[PDB]
């Protein structure tokens, strides 16, 4: 019960999935021409999770990438490693979803998705130990928010016993690429909360801030950000695919980290956040990774942690680590950071140990937690709606297809309910 | 009434078992693959025992009789890819392939009992393989839900099938300071009722105390789980001291429940092992049994985060290995009584079970415990863990105010009545703990 | 009533202890690492003693039973990185890690007593290790605040725990000419009251007199602290002369307080050692015990910057080692009485305790003291240090006019009442010093 099928959709989702693919093929070791490079055994049975054995000792991915623009796959098969992708994995159409929610999946997005569901079924009986479903998409993007939720609907319909993992990128409330980006984001979360079991809060501006703070990056490139998020995504499952003291699974995240399926929003933090030029001057140890974990400028929600409080926090450690260091540092943080932990657990902690070291580093970890700071982003988006959308400007583009104000009022009620849940559970 | 069957559940229990069979191979002279290499004694089997834990193959091989049940195949693969493959029968290694929780969410429910039939059939076949049956050994972690759930299910199953064999459970308790996962207290207490109704003798071990003694006594800056496994492996294998080696006054397994447990009531004795010293401190200490007993009475060596000297006296057993003198130990215990220790009860009124074993104490080369000419294993059903369950129960009350988990717990089929019943059972157990010493 | 436990506090006390155990290894034939190398006698243990200061390990090793308590880790590291590591148990070396003063500002207050619990537990365990307990040896410097404060705290603690054992304190007093640091008189006198209320026998040693005799008797242009440590090491180890070696008339530790101290009053005898000569002056001197006693009566050899001949007589003890004749020493003491020395009291009225020891006097190779066939250690509770405390008290009055330190002293929790009480206690002690000789 380990195999994972990686679903990719949206403009940003394709890049994130591709970068995740190069990170995977580099962390376990596999050249693009079909040459075995695992060392020695543990890197062979665990690659069945993402790849399947083809003829002549060839390994090919089991991943359905879907997008209405076919220009991204050209920059995948001829670019860096995507040559393993079988031609049937390319499900693309013409020409775009319109960068909106009314045309994303309501009328035209429901045509080829039947074939998508059929190929998902055929991969399902082609798979033996299907475990989870990984989706990468954009919350405000037309394609990702458009058919992503409807794919979630089908994957719930056909698999009532399989949980769903979503990693949508949340647009910042201060950057507006288009006037209807938060509109599409909220029209997507209208069904995301009713169809998903857990999700991660990803903000590009937080990535820019961490690049200009620690990385000192001069050129704003989405490739480095994809590399970082893909390293985080690999790290959250290294515990499952590499045994340790306590292996962690997505269902274990649902049981422990999630307080109830209604509240499933998480902020992501990664460590170590070091760049070239500081590698010969730091000692990479568990305590340093810990102060980098609870540092207020290291998560990518991105909100303020010490102005609110946490509800439950988790640690997913990687590499050769002793049991005493991590628990001693956890005693230290529980002693000094006791005020911001909830007074009913009372020890907000979930630990997981990974054996192999991260690629390009020695010791690393990921941060998953629940705080009361996401309701601030929700009320910011709601206030943006209550300000801009009361004029009913450019709103006919969606009501032309049969949209009613009842759906928007229900979404506002949903975000009010989410805020109230974030206040139960007071800040 | 000859053989003892050991079952390990959970990753921690599997590690403890691996360590303990490594030791068993060490003192009894079995190579890490078996057959032989070579046989030593006289007495190690023949004459019996063995066989007591290792099956005596007709070809001359030695096969441990253990069943590895777990739903996480990684532990079974780690056992099978190492030197342990030549010790365990292929059918005895029950490898699981279903992972949905770790594990008490579904372990103690209908999800586990369609596999329990095969486990019961296998253990019945193994019992029919050997001549007679004496008792069972349990090694599971109450933190990991796999151990709690599956071990408890096996407990009721094998209490139903025989109901006449001794039940020894070495359960790893979650650290009372902090818990590695939040659901561990549920995994412990929702099975404490089954343990109360379906156990004969339970041993409590705490990882925090082992780490404390590793930091202090062993002077190890970074203790490892392997060191804990080795230490509790000697603790288990010295019980289990006269059952495999000759002694002037051997101790029987039934004797423990005849003397320590005179009621249908509390049967949960503590354990302690001493002396505990490193290889560098063996050039300065040659103490007698009195100081070893004093170290046993120390809270740090009791494997419980409490004060055993603040409790009330209960019947205890003293097991001695190596070169010991009965007059010396009588003098030591009389001095301990003179120091006005834990309040003696009027029902025994003073009972000190003394066990003498000829074999010298043994230590693991993988551990930093120096070999000593005399060691003490002390077993006592002291009421000093009552405040430990009280602290766990206060945690229970504070995290049961919101109940925090009843969503999934009810969704799978349970309800708050079971939690309330476990709460009142724990309260009754604490009240009995107070009363059994308050009567005197 | 068999073993003596020694505790050293402060850097000076640790150096003195290091020197004294180096000697103890020298005469009793223990190599600088122990075990053995080899055993000598017959009598050195067995028969007892030892064990008197060195623990008799079952393996045959010899382990000094001392506790090194200090808040400055540098001294403990210096002890642990040398040959002393094989003599002291790792748990007996209490290394401190907190440095905020040196040390009486916080030593004699709440800062020190959260560590004193561990020290008391360790010394109780060590006492339980051995059979019986006779007395305690103290080596601390009244100049360094660590010695004063921690030693006094241990004094009240161990006077409370037993209250029946002899208390011997070798306290290093600050030089009466100049003080190395200004706070040393406080460190001395604020604990003089605790010493008065919680001591049985205190020995006064002055570094200035040792330096004076090193410059004059030893002809050393640059005396070192090591030479002082070695000299007072022989002084201590000759007391402590018949307790480890055979003698015609052995002297008991209780005898000192039976004869020298007939009251609940002054119990602070002086000490003196002689002959004191270099390796180049051993080719011209073969004097008898009379001149050695005369050298003992000299102010320079009394380890006090005062005139012992200007005081009044008090009961004294004379300890003799090597080849001595009772008729010779009786003639010598009768001559001393004939010379009209310090005014004899009418209460004894004339008591000369004579101790004879068979073992020859011993000297340190690190020191320039030549080995002699006969030596004298003289103990007397003469009232001649009264003007020494008077000079210290005049210093106290002049630096208490402004009080100079009461800012911090009150800020940590004290007040001028304690200083006034210590002042009047010292005045009462001086008045008793005058009166005990004025009564006769």
């Amino acid at each position: 019960m380990r195999e994972i099928i990686h679903i990719s959709t949206g403009q940003c989702g394709n890049q994130i999935g591709a970068a995740f693919w190069e990170t995977i093929c580099g962390e376990h070791g596999l050249d693009f021409n079909g040459t075995y490079h695992g060392h020695d055994d543990i890197q062979k049975e665990r690659l069945n999770v993402y790849f399947n054995e083809a003829s002549s000792g060839k390994w090919v991915p089991r991943s359905i990438n879907v997008d209405l623009e076919p220009g991204t796959i050209d920059a995948v098969r001829n670019s860096a490693i995507g040559n393993l992708f079988r031609p049937d994995n390319y499900i693309f159409g013409q020409s775009s979803a319109g960068n909106v929610w009314a045309k994303g999946h309501y009328t035209e997005g429901a045509e080829l998705v039947d074939s998508v569901m059929d190929v998902i079924r055929r991969e399902a009986e082609g798979c033996d130990s299907l475990q989870g479903f990984q989706i990468t998409h954009s919350l405000g993007g037309g394609t990702g928010s458009g058919m992503g939720t409807l794919l979630i609907s089908k994957i719930r319909e056909e698999f009532p016993d399989r949980m769903m993992a979503t990693f949508s990128v949340l647009p910042s409330p201060k950057t507006s690429d288009t006037v209807v980006e938060p509109y599409n984001a909220t029209l997507s979360v209208h069904q995301l909360v009713e169809h998903s079991d857990e999700t991660f809060c990803i903000d590009n501006e937080a990535l820019y801030d961490i690049c200009q703070r620690t990385l000192k990056l001069n050129q704003p490139s989405y490739g480095d950000l994809n590399n970082l998020v893909s390293s985080v995504m690999s790290g959250v499952t290294t515990s499952l695919r590499y045994p340790g003291q306590l292996n962690s699974d997505l269902r274990k995240l649902a049981v422990n980290l999630v307080p109830f399926p209604r509240l499933h929003f998480f902020m992501v933090g990664y460590a170590p956040l070091t760049a070239i030029g500081s590698q010969s001057f730091r000692s990479l140890t568990v305590p340093e990774l810990t102060q980098q974990m609870f540092d207020a400028k290291n998560m990518m929600a991105a909100a303020d942690p010490r102005n609110g409080r946490y509800l439950t926090v988790a640690a997913f450690f990687r590499g050769k680590v002793s049991v005493k260091e991590v628990e001693d540092e956890m005693h230290k943080v529980q002693s000094k950071n006791s005020d911001y932990f909830v007074e009913w657990i009372p020890n907000n902690v979930q630990t997981a140990v990974c054996s192999v070291a991260p690629q390009g580093l020695d010791m690393a970890a990921t941060f998953i937690a629940n705080s009361t700071s996401i309701q601030e982003l929700f009320k910011r988006v709601g206030d943006q709606f209550s300000a801009m959308f009361k004029r009913k400007a450019f709103l006919h583009w969606y009501t032309s297809e049969g949209m009613d104000e009842l759906e928007f009022s229900e979404a506002e009620s949903n975000m009010n309910d989410l805020v109230s849940e974030y206040q139960q559970y007071q800040e | 009434m000859r053989e003892v069957i050991s079952i390990n559940v959970g990753q921690a229990g599997c590690q403890i078992g691996n360590a303990c069979w490594e030791l068993y191979s060490l003192e009894h002279g079995i190579k890490p693959d078996g057959h032989l290499e070579d046989g030593l004694s006289k007495p190690k089997g023949g004459e019996e025992g063995f066989s007591t834990f290792f099956h005596e193959t007709g070809y001359g091989k030695f096969v441990p009789r253990a069943i590895y049940v777990d739903l996480e195949p990684n532990v079974i693969d780690e056992v099978r890819n190492g030197p342990y493959k030549d010790l365990f029968h292929p059918e005895q290694l029950i490898s699981g392939k279903e992972d949905a929780a770790n594990n008490y969410a579904r372990g103690h429910y209908t999800v586990g009992r369609e596999i329990l039939g095969d486990v019961l059939d296998r253990i019945r076949k193994l019992a029919d393989q050997c001549d007679g049956l004496q008792g069972f050994l349990f090694t599971h972690s109450l933190g990991g839900g796999t151990g709690s759930g599956l071990g408890s299910l096996l407990l009721e199953e094998l209490s139903a099938e025989y109901g006449k064999k001794s039940k020894l459970e070495f359960a790893v308790y979650p650290a009372p300071q902090v818990s590695t996962s939040v659901v561990e207290p549920y995994n412990t207490v929702l099975t404490t009722h089954t343990t109360l109704e379906h156990a004969d003798c339970t041993f409590m071990v705490d990882n925090e105390a082992i780490y404390d003694m590793c930091k202090r006594n062993l002077d190890i800056p970074r203790p490892s789980f392997a060191n804990l496994n080795n230490l509790i492996a000697q603790v288990v294998s010295s019980v289990t001291a006269s059952l495999r080696f000759d002694g002037s006054l051997n101790v029987d397994l039934n004797e423990f429940q005849t003397n320590l447990v005179p009621y249908p009531r509390i049967h949960f004795p503590l354990v302690s092992y001493s002396p505990v010293l490193s290889k560098s401190k063996a050039f300065h200490e040659s103490n007698s049994v009195s100081e070893i007993t004093n170290a046993c009475f120390e809270p740090g060596n009791q494997m419980v985060k409490c004060d055993p000297r603040d409790g009330k006296y209960m019947a205890t057993c003293l097991l001695y290995r190596g070169d010991v003198v009965t007059r010396d130990v009588q003098r030591a215990v009389e001095q301990v009584k003179n120091k006005k220790t834990v309040q003696l009860v009027d029902w025994c009124p003073t009972g000190f079970k003394i066990g003498i074993c000829y074999e010298p104490p043994t230590a693991t080369p993988n551990s930093q415990l120096a070999t000593v000419d005399r060691a003490v294993c002390m077993l006592s059903n002291t009421t000093s863990i009552a405040e430990a369950w009280k602290r766990i129960d206060r945690k229970f009350d504070l995290m049961y105010a919101k109940r925090a988990f009843v969503h999934w717990y009810v969704g799978e089929g349970m309800e708050e009545g079971e939690f309330t019943e476990a709460r009142e059972d724990l309260a009754a157990l604490e009240r009995d703990y107070i009363e059994v010493g308050a009567d005197s």
